[PDB]
């Protein structure tokens, strides 16, 4: 963005694909870094009393 | 005449009388995961890793001291055999510390190889892990007795081939310090052989102690000198 509407209309008239909508230069759509810290699962193991490795 | 039949996993073979299961399994090419057995010492049924299921048996017998009766059928790779090995390996890795980097038998442990090829992978035992105070057995043998699994191999070693009898078991239960009570230097000839008898990283070399690691070094054939025996 940060351009006037005259050259914007020239860009839209040079190719009609709504150039203001999808501009390939993202500003604050980026998800924020330094996220809340993750907790991670353990899958179909770590439940005790059955899981012999001889079985699986 | 001097021949007894076993079906080692259904494979029949003739065995000399008086011998036991493990010698028959090495006769047929099998191994059995073992700790306290050694092929130069006495047989003392302590390790319990050597178990094997025989058919028509409610228990699972140890493959060191059981004599070969006539016409066995030995299941080396049955179900509860592997279950028992997983159980006993999971017992062995409760009181053994996390010294796998700083130990001296990285590639040359036995706990590590047997715990891969026969042991479990998910552990238990959230709290505990006793610690044992080390001794100074001598300035030639570094000694951290916490890595000792009380496998009772150096004792029979000394009491037969050294005859010195300075290493004994002290205590009961979980608390069995194996060593010399009186802090005397265990020093005799063939004392250097004890650091290879020790199947874990508990009795190790003093001048070599933190200088190498077995996978980098290469082996080379050679003949002894300084002695007329070689
Ligand atoms: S010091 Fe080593 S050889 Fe002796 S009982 Fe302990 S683990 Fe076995
Ligand atoms: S003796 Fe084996 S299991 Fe124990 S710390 Fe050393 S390498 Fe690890
Ligand atoms: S060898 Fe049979 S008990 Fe250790």
């Amino acid at each position: 963005a940060s351009a006037t509407r005259l050259i914007q209309g020239l860009r839209n008239w040079a190719s009609g694909r709504d150039l203001q909508a999808k501009l390939q230069l993202r500003y604050q759509e980026i998800s924020k870094r330094t996220q809340p810290p993750p907790k991670l699962p353990v899958g179909p193991s770590h439940r005790l009393s059955n899981n012999y490795y001889c079985a699986r | 005449s001097n021949l007894i039949e076993v079906f080692v996993d259904g494979q029949s073979v003739m065995v000399e009388p008086g011998t036991t299961v493990l010698q028959a399994c090495e006769k047929v090419g099998m191994q059995i995961p073992r700790f306290c057995y050694h092929e130069r010492l006495s047989v003392a049924g302590n390790c319990r890793m050597c178990l094997v299921e025989i058919e028509k048996a409610p228990k699972v017998v140890a493959a060191c001291a059981m004599p070969v009766m006539k016409g066995w059928n030995i299941l080396t790779n049955s179900e509860k055999t592997k279950k028992a090995r997983e159980g006993v390996m999971e017992f062995l890795l409760a009181n053994h510390p996390l010294d796998c980097p700083i130990c001296d038998q990285g590639g040359e442990c036995d706990l590590q190889d047997q715990s891969m090829m026969f042991g479990s992978d998910r552990s238990r035992f959230l709290e505990g892990k006793r610690a044992v105070e080390d001794k100074n057995i001598g300035p030639l043998v570094k000694t951290i007795m916490t890595r000792c699994i009380q496998c009772t191999r150096c004792i029979r070693f000394a009491s037969e081939i050294a005859g010195v009898d300075d290493l004994g078991t002290t205590g009961r239960g979980n608390d069995m310090q194996v060593g010399t009570y009186i802090e005397k230097m265990f020093m005799s000839e063939l004392s250097g052989n004890i650091i290879d008898i020790c199947p874990v990283g508990a009795l190790t070399s003093k001048p070599y102690a933190f200088t190498a690691r077995p996978w980098e070094t290469r082996k080379t054939e050679s003949i002894d000198v300084m002695d007329a025996v070689g």
